[PDB]
Formats: C-alpha cells, sequence, structure tokens
C-alpha cells in the first residue's frame, strides 16, 4: 500500500533548540512508518555506534515503541553515552542500560550551539547524591550538601548549586566542542509493535 | 562526609569554574597580544582581574581543608598549590607598599635610559642599543663606559629599592611557613609524601654543587680556551694569570657566551650548518616550516596538531596597521585550544624555535587530560627542557640531509663538529656558572647569610672564584650590581635555566639510547623511532600529578639531577681543549691581574 504517515525523525535531528543533559528530551515514536534513512543523510556523525541491532537490518524490523532522547553534551563526553560507562554524564544526567538495545548518534553542533561570549544556556549535573538509574532525569536544582551542616536553600561554603553551564565558545578544542546526541531506544512488548519499515511492490 | 570527599567535590567545582575563567582571561590577554589596542588592553585588564579575585576567593575558601587528613595525592597537591597565600598573607599597608616597589622596579628597569655625557639631547635604552654595544662592539672603552654607566645608574636608583624588597619578600616567605625567600623559591622542587621518590627544599642546594663540581674542569678549560682567543683580540688588558674583564663577556651581564662565536671559533676557515638559503631558495613559508616541525614530531609518534590550532595561531607578523608583540609564545588556553604566538620569518633560527614552541604544545597537549592545578611541568625546568631536546634534534646534519634542506653529499669532518660543539658550549655551558653564582648570591642573601653592607664584596669575590669574571673597577655598597639583570629586578626564579640545561641532556641521552645511536650524542635524532617518543610521552601525560622524580625515572631511569649526559654531550670538545690547552693556563685566579 501507499507509503504515508512517516515517523517524525526530521523534528528530533533537526530541532532549532536542543536540551540541556540534565533535562533531556524524551519523544515517543509510535503509530508511523519509521524511514531511518534520512537519519542516515541528515548529517556526517562523530558516532553512530548501535548496541544491539546492526545499522542496516532497522528498515526491515518493526518495533512497538521508539523513543528518541536528544540532549547536547560536550565532545569528550560521547564516549559516556553507551552502557557500561562512567563520568559525570553517565552516573548523573544520562545512564544507558547494561542491555541496551539501539544506538547512539552525535555530532558537532559548533555553528548552532557555540557563542563567544559563551553559550550558559546548556547545563549539565555534576553533583548528586546517587548514580541514575537507567532511562531516569532529575530536574532538582536542590543545593547539594557536600559538608555536614546542613545548607539551608542559599549558596554558600561546602554548599553548591548542581547544574552547571557547559560555557560553549567557538574557540574550543574538539574534545569540548558543543555535540547534539539523539539515543534511539526500541523497544519490544506484548503489544502489537506498531513502528514499522516501508513496504515496495 | 569526609574532610577528603569535601576537598574532591570543592575541586571539581573549582576545576569547571577555573576552566571557564582561566579561558576568559587567556583569550583576552591573546587578543591583548595578538592586537595591541586599548580596550584590548582593558578587556585584558578586567579578565585577570576577575581570574585574580576568583583565585583569591577560592584561596580563601581551599584553606578550610587541611592537608594532614588528605591521603590521595592529586588531591593533596591541588590543594596545596591552591592554599598558598602568596603576598595576601602581609598586611594591606605592607602589601601595597611591596606591589608598589614592585612595579616601581619593573618600570626603572624598563624605562632605564644611560647615555653618553655631554650629549643629552637623545639617550639609548637598554634594550634597543646597549645589547648591540655590549654584544657586538670591539672597543674596550666604549664598552666599559657602557657597562659602567648603566650599573652607575640603576644601581643608585634600584639599590635601596632592592633593600626594601628583600626585607618584604622574607617577611612575605616567613609568614607563609618558609625559612626565606630562598626556601620559597626552592620550593618548587620540593616533593613530600612519596616513598623512594622524595626530595626535599634544602636538598637542591648540595645537588647543584655537586654537578656544578664536575661541570668545573670542561667549564675552566672553554673558560682558558675563550681567555686566549680574547688575548688575541684584546692585547694588553686580558691576564694569562687572570679572570676575564667583565664588560668583555659579549653581553651586558656575562650571562651567554654566544656572542664570541666571532672572536673564538676554533675553525673560521670551516663554514657553518646554516640552512637558511636553502629554505629562501624552496620558498619555505612559516606554514611549511610547522608542517615540518609536526611532520618530525608524528614521526616520533606524538599527536598531530589539532585544527583550532591550524585556525587560531598567528604564525606569521599581521601588519603594520595591527601591532602584536612579536614574542615567540607557546600558549595553552585550555578548553582543548592551544596556539603559537610567533612571528615567524625564513631563517634556520625560526625553524629550531618552532620546533622549540611546538615541543612546548605538544608537553601542553599530553597533560591537558589533567585536573586544571596540575596541568603544568613537573617543575619549573622540564617545560623547556622538552622544547630544547627537540630543538638539538632538528639541528643535526641528518635530520637537516633526511629533510633536504642540506645536501647529500655534504661531509661532517671533524673540524665543523668542533665548531658547532663550541657555539653551544659558549651558549650553554656559559650560562651554567654565571646561573649558579646568581642564583646562590641570591639564596644567601635571602637566607641572610651574607650581611647588609657586604653585597657587592662577597658578590664579585663570587664572580671571580666561581665565574672567573672580574670587575674592572671596585664597586661599594651604593651600587647593586646584580639588579641590572631583568630576572633579578622583576622577582624571577634564576635556577630553571641551570636545572632544565641538565635535563635537556640527561633527556637527549635516555631519548638517544632508546632509538638505538652508535656514534656520539651531539650526532643524535629521534625522527622515525616511536619507542623513544613513547619514552617521553610516559613523562609527558603526567604533568604535575607525579613528582619530578618520578618522571626523571620515567625518562632516564635516574631519579637526581645528573651531569654524565652533559659531560658526554661536550666530550670530543673536551678532548680537543685539553688539547689546545696545553701551552697555556688552565685555571684563574682571584687577584685584579686583568684589571
Ligand atoms: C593563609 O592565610 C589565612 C588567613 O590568615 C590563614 O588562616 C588562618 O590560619 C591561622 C593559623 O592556623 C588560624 O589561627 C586562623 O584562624 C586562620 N584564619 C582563617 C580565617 O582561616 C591560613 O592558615 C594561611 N595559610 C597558609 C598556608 O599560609
Ligand atoms: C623516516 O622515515 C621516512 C619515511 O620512510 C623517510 O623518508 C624517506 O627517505 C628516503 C631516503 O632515501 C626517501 O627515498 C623516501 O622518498 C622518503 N619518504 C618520504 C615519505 O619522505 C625518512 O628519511 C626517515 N628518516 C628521517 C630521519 O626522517
Ligand atoms: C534541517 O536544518 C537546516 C538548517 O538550516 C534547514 O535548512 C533544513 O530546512 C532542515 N530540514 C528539515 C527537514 O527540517
Ligand atoms: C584588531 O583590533 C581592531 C580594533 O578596532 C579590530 O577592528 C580588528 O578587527 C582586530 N583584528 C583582529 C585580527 O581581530
Ligand atoms: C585520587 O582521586 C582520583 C579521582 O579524583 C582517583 O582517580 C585516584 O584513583 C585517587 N587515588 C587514590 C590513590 O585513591
Ligand atoms: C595525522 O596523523 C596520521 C598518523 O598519525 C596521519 O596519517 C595523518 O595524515 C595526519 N594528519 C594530517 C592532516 O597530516
Ligand atoms: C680530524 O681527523 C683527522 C684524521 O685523523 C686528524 O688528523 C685531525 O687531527 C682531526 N682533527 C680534529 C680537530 O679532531
Amino acid at each position: 500500500p501507499n507509503i504515508t504517515n512517516l515517523c517524525p525523525f526530521h523534528e528530533v535531528f533537526n530541532a532549532t533548540t536542543f536540551a540541556s543533559v540534565y533535562a533531556w528530551n524524551r519523544k515517543r515514536i509510535s503509530n508511523c512508518v519509521a524511514d531511518y534513512s534520512v537519519i542516515y543523510n541528515f548529517a556526517p556523525f562523530f558516532a553512530f555506534k548501535c548496541y544491539g541491532v546492526s545499522p542496516t537490518k532497522l528498515n526491515d524490523l518493526c518495533f512497538t515503541n521508539v523513543y528518541a532522547d536528544s540532549f547536547v553534551i560536550r565532545g569528550n563526553e560521547v564516549s559516556q553515552i553507551a552502557p557500561g560507562q562512567t563520568g559525570n554524564i553517565a552516573d548523573y544526567n544520562y545512564k544507558l542500560p547494561d542491555d541496551f538495545t539501539g544506538c547512539v548518534i552525535a555530532w558537532n553542533s559548533n555553528k548552532l550551539d557555540s557563542k563567544p561570549s559563551g553559550n550558559y544556556n546548556y547545563l549539565y549535573r555534576l553533583f548528586r547524591k546517587s548514580k541514575l538509574k537507567p532511562f531516569e532525569r532529575d530536574i532538582s536544582t536542590e543545593i547539594y550538601q557536600a559538608g555536614n551542616k546542613p545548607c539551608n536553600g542559599v549558596a554558600g561554603p561546602n554548599c553548591y548549586s548542581p547544574l552547571q553551564s557547559y560555557g560553549f565558545r567557538p574557540t574550543y578544542g574538539v574534545g569540548h566542542q558543543p555535540y547534539r546526541v539523539v539515543v534511539l531506544s526500541f523497544e519490544l512488548l506484548h503489544a502489537p509493535a506498531t513502528v514499522c519499515g516501508p513496504k515496495k511492490s | 562526609s569526609t574532610i577528603e570527599e569535601q576537598a574532591k567535590t570543592f575541586l571539581d567545582k573549582f576545576n569547571h569554574e577555573a576552566e571557564d575563567l582561566f579561558y576568559q582571561s587567556s583569550l583576552a590577554s591573546w587578543n591583548y597580544n595578538t592586537n595591541i589596542t586599548e580596550e584590548n588592553v582593558q578587556n585584558m585588564n578586567n579578565a585577570g582581574d576577575k581570574w585574580s579575585a576568583f583565585l583569591k576567593e577560592q584561596s580563601t575558601l581551599a584553606q578550610m581543608y587541611p592537608l594532614q587528613e588528605i591521603q590521595n595525592l592529586t588531591v593533596k597537591l591541588q590543594l596545596q598549590a591552591l592554599q598558598q597565600n602568596g603576598s595576601s598573607v602581609l598586611s594591606e599597608d605592607k602589601s601595597k607598599r611591596l606591589n608598589t616597589i614592585l612595579n616601581t622596579m619593573s618600570t626603572i628597569y624598563s624605562t632605564g635610559k644611560v647615555c653618553n655625557p655631554d650629549n643629552p639631547q637623545e639617550c639609548l635604552l637598554l634594550e634597543p642599543g646597549l645589547n648591540e654595544i655590549m654584544a657586538n662592539s670591539l672597543d674596550y672603552n666604549e664598552r666599559l663606559w657602557a657597562w659602567e654607566s648603566w650599573r652607575s645608574e640603576v644601581g643608585k636608583q634600584l639599590r635601596p629599592l632592592y633593600e626594601e624588597y628583600v626585607v618584604l619578600k622574607n617577611e612575605m616567605a616567613r609568614a607563609n611557613h618558609y625559612e626565606d625567600y630562598g626556601d620559597y623559591w626552592r620550593g618548587d622542587y620540593e616533593v613530600n609524601g612519596v616513598d623512594g621518590y622524595d626530595y626535599s627544599r634544602g636538598q637542591l642546594i648540595e645537588d647543584v654543587e655537586h654537578t656544578f663540581e664536575e661541570i668545573k674542569p670542561l667549564y675552566e678549560h672553554l673558560h682558558a680556551y675563550v681567555r686566549a682567543k680574547l688575548m688575541n683580540a684584546y692585547p694588553s688588558y686580558i691576564s694569562p694569570i687572570g679572570c676575564l674583564p667583565a664588560h668583555l663577556l659579549g653581553d651586558m651581564w656575562g650571562r651567554f657566551w654566544t656572542n664570541l662565536y666571532s672572536l673564538t671559533v676554533p675553525f673560521g676557515q670551516k663554514p657553518n650548518i646554516d640552512v637558511t638559503d636553502a629554505m629562501v631558495d624552496q620558498a619555505w613559508d612559516a606554514q611549511r616550516i610547522f608542517k615540518e616541525a609536526e611532520k618530525f614530531f608524528v614521526s616520533v609518534g606524538l599527536p598531530n596538531m589539532t585544527q583550532g590550532f591550524w585556525e587560531n595561531s598567528m604564525l606569521t607578523d599581521p601588519g603594520n596597521v595591527q601591532k602584536a608583540v612579536c614574542h615567540p609564545t607557546a600558549w595553552d588556553l585550555g578548553k582543548g585550544d592551544f596556539r603559537i604566538l610567533m612571528c615567524t620569518k625564513v631563517t634556520m633560527d625560526d625553524f629550531l624555535t618552532a620546533h622549540h614552541e611546538m615541543g612546548h604544545i605538544q608537553y601542553d597537549m599530553a597533560y591537558a587530560a589533567q585536573p586544571f592545578l596540575l596541568r603544568n611541568g613537573a617543575n619549573e625546568g622540564f617545560h623547556e627542557a622538552v622544547g630544547e631536546i627537540m630543538s638539538l634534534s632538528a639541528a643535526t646534519p641528518k635530520h637537516l640531509k633526511s629533510i633536504g634542506l642540506l645536501s647529500p653529499d655534504f661531509q661532517e669532518d671533524n673540524e665543523t663538529e668542533i665548531n658547532f660543539l663550541l657555539k653551544q658550549a659558549l651558549t650553554i655551558v656559559g650560562t651554567l656558572p654565571f646561573t649558579y653564582m646568581l642564583e646562590k648570591w641570591r639564596w644567601m642573601v635571602f637566607k641572610g647569610e651574607i650581611p647588609k653592607d657586604q653585597w657587592m664584596k662577597k658578590w664579585w669575590e663570587m664572580k671571580r672564584e666561581i665565574v672567573g669574571v672580574v670587575e674592572p673597577v671596585p664597586h661599594d655598597e651604593t651600587y647593586c650590581d646584580p639588579a641590572s639583570l631583568f630576572h633579578v629586578s622583576n622577582d624571577y626564579s634564576f635556577i630553571r635555566y641551570y636545572t632544565r640545561t641538565l635535563y635537556q641532556f640527561q633527556f637527549q641521552e635516555a631519548l638517544c639510547q632508546a632509538a638505538k645511536h652508535e656514534g656520539p650524542l651531539h650526532k643524535c635524532d629521534i625522527s622515525n623511532s616511536t619507542e623513544a617518543g613513547q619514552k617521553l610521552f610516559n613523562m609527558l601525560r603526567l604533568g604535575k600529578s607525579e613528582p619530578w622524580t618520578l618522571a626523571l625515572e620515567n625518562v632516564v631511569g635516574a631519579k637526581n639531577m645528573n651531569v654524565r649526559p652533559l659531560l658526554n654531550y661536550f666530550e670530543p670538545l673536551f678532548t680537543w681543549l685539553k688539547d689546545q690547552n696545553k701551552n697555556s693556563f688552565v685555571g684563574w685566579s682571584t687577584d685584579w691581574s686583568p684589571y
């Protein structure tokens, strides 16, 4: 039958504004046709690591839900968006499970996320009491109490605000330039799988 | 919950905001240095002010973590670096007076104009003119007039300033739990808490003495040879048994002897190994000079240069309308940003200097992963040593024939080797007794071993006894003869040059035995040897995280300064100098026999 109602990948990999890694954006994708070829031809990618499925078989597979997680991190941390990794981003901002079935896609975004005075609108969580569970988000701005005395809400000695800014500038080194990351997570449930690829005649 | 975890979290916060503010400060300093305009001046001042403010408040917050209960060495090292109170430990009046004294010493040294009597319509400054006369002229009385006049004027105007300076710096050091300012300066080499690799502040003086005692025969032979040649240059003024006259050393102070190659040449008929002509014939622009340096560094195994290095560095003078500082400088802005500010021209020199500064940038790149306060050399000597080894390896006849600057039919006979080693000796072995003497005088005047009214008498005596250089006329305490040098008038440590000189040849032997070199050390090249680049990179990546003794053990297999590589480097020149000093008298007398 006619191919219509393609999945909105042109709204995930091409938004005018991405999200901070602490408040990472999640879009559920269901009841549409998954044309991953647009994802393929959308920019040169610094990493297209796929964990659990092969990059080609995707179109001929049909999944129940597809989760697209979008955020901005620094280049050095792109290695942390993988199963089994540690760091500030993996432990306190975005965690993938050890049996993750999906792909991680990252690309450079100097022309969109770097300013010369410094882009101070991209934040990351530096201080957290415990490590994050997989696919969890913390938006709390609670003053991290690193000492023994209670902080009482006001920032002060041994009391640090947990969200630190990614001061992106265009003259930074490759490891510190802003990178936009989209994580595609495929899940199958007992429900009928409604995200499959195109058919031909 | 414990003190160590609070220190770790505080250091994480400090590292994040330090890298951001330091990057803004370094970018403003770069914008002033590449574009001298008043708005760039005020931007650099505001960024530097915000950085010094940050490092002040953060040091105040950093001193609430005592060091005796922190067991991790990296956290301990970062907190030791951060908790230093500097000049803030004094009262506000004394601190303001100290900064006023330092500023006025800087302005007297920078704007010191000394000229000829009876011709006062215009006068001559030190940097444009005095270096020329003291480095090129062959007239005894002219050099005497310039030397005596500059030391007389600058010493009379700087002696009470130095008199207050020593007292204020001694109070600063003693309030900072140091014995004296000399101990404060020797604290850069101090290693505490690591078993086997421990190094004390006080051990440096005897290590320097123990190396200099083995430096002394070679230096004595070199001194005798130089003396004989200068006797050919100046017939009656210099004595065979005495020291060299002070204003005949080729510099204003006698720091380098490299200006005496013309007078003291072993074989004047033989040419040098200057390859400037081959670069100008083949049209080697600055870009290709840095590309050849990059090819050498990737040949030895180190990383390529970043994209931002090629995009952001200013490797050529921009023009007349836009003014820039012409000093060759390697910049580690941070945030992965590495740049070289160099007004490159086409010369053999600028080529070697490009190798030197790219060695600096490779050192800065290897240690980048380290925390912010440990992104430095393991001591003050390593950073320049790792650039000077590249300058050593790139200047060899093998490397010049490898890259096509030198003809493949070039004959390396022993005479051009003697010539090269003597130029290197005048630059390297000549500066060692001056450096050791100057630092030892500064150490004793900070320690109080030298009485206040005995400064000049002690200094000149040591110059006669150590350097083998005699004063032209006696100087009383109205003069401040050490303070005529840039480093001592502007509060800079001076033992870094001695340590760098020894570390240079130690690193060179380690890399050359790593690269399987089968000849003399001065002919060695580390090009295409990846085991030598790996051996060096094992020390470069550490930064300041490990003790400098451990980094030295990583490269040379020894944990202390050794003088054997330096004397092994100058071994054929040592045999040659022994051969041609048979008729002459090696050694000097402390009597005033020349003058
Ligand atoms: C740096 O200066 C501060 C301020 O004077 C020092 O802090 C004081 O240290 C003394 C000695 O232990 C204490 O009695 C004071 O109570 C401290 N005052 C404060 C406000 O902390 C600090 O010890 C100095 N540190 C160094 C390394 O010199
Ligand atoms: C290091 O290795 C390079 C590459 O093998 C050498 O460069 C070659 O040198 C030979 C000498 O006869 C030439 O015939 C080749 O054309 C050169 N190749 C390239 C790609 O330049 C180089 O000589 C070696 N040694 C040093 C000291 O650099
Ligand atoms: C993708 O982004 C570019 C950036 O300007 C834009 O020109 C283009 O229209 C976008 N495409 C889609 C399908 O949104
Ligand atoms: C140097 O500063 C002037 C100040 O007006 C500016 O116009 C010029 O663009 C600057 N040059 C560079 C290379 O930034
Ligand atoms: C010191 O702390 C760092 C992290 O800050 C850690 O990687 C290192 O292993 C620690 N060293 C020791 C000896 O515990
Ligand atoms: C970077 O280094 C690799 C080998 O380490 C080399 O193949 C590559 O050509 C270098 N890059 C450039 C731009 O020359
Ligand atoms: C150079 O080598 C020749 C050949 O043996 C020798 O006669 C001459 O004395 C040597 N000269 C020097 C300065 O070593």
